[PDB]
């Protein structure tokens, strides 16, 4: 469960894992679809809450 | 289908900056570092049919 809890803060980079979790597969879909440099999806569970303050800095 | 992305101009600055050793040893003439950034950013807003690494490298 510590390795399961490791996943959500380390969604696409886990670096010592002998298992295929769900978020490994969803990395590949983004890796195959037109997903640029580290977006919302790469900022999962850490950056997607930082959006409302981000757009406030651009648009007031 | 492995989608090849455009190389995002500020990285082409880092590409040409790594290529300072080769062109200056190709034909000798010293290249300023203002114009290397200016070789890429002026290529954006003006040339359309070519794209980022071709524009950044052919002009030099």
């Amino acid at each position: 469960k510590e390795t399961v809890a490791y996943v959500e803060a380390k969604t696409h980079n886990a670096m010592n894992v002998d298992a295929v979790y769900q978020e490994h597969v969803s990395y590949i879909y983004l890796r195959d679809s037109g997903m640029p440099l580290g977006s919302l999806s790469f900022e999962s569970s850490k950056g997607a809450l930082k959006l409302y303050n981000s757009l406030s800095k651009s648009i007031i | 289908k492995i989608l090849v992305e455009p190389p995002s101009v500020d990285m082409t600055v880092k590409i040409l900056r790594s290529l300072k050793s080769k062109y200056e040893n190709f034909y000798g003439i010293n290249i300023t570092d203002k114009a290397l950034v200016a070789a890429a950013k002026i290529s954006d807003r003006f040339i359309k049919d070519r794209y980022l690494p071709d524009k950044a490298i052919d002009l030099l």
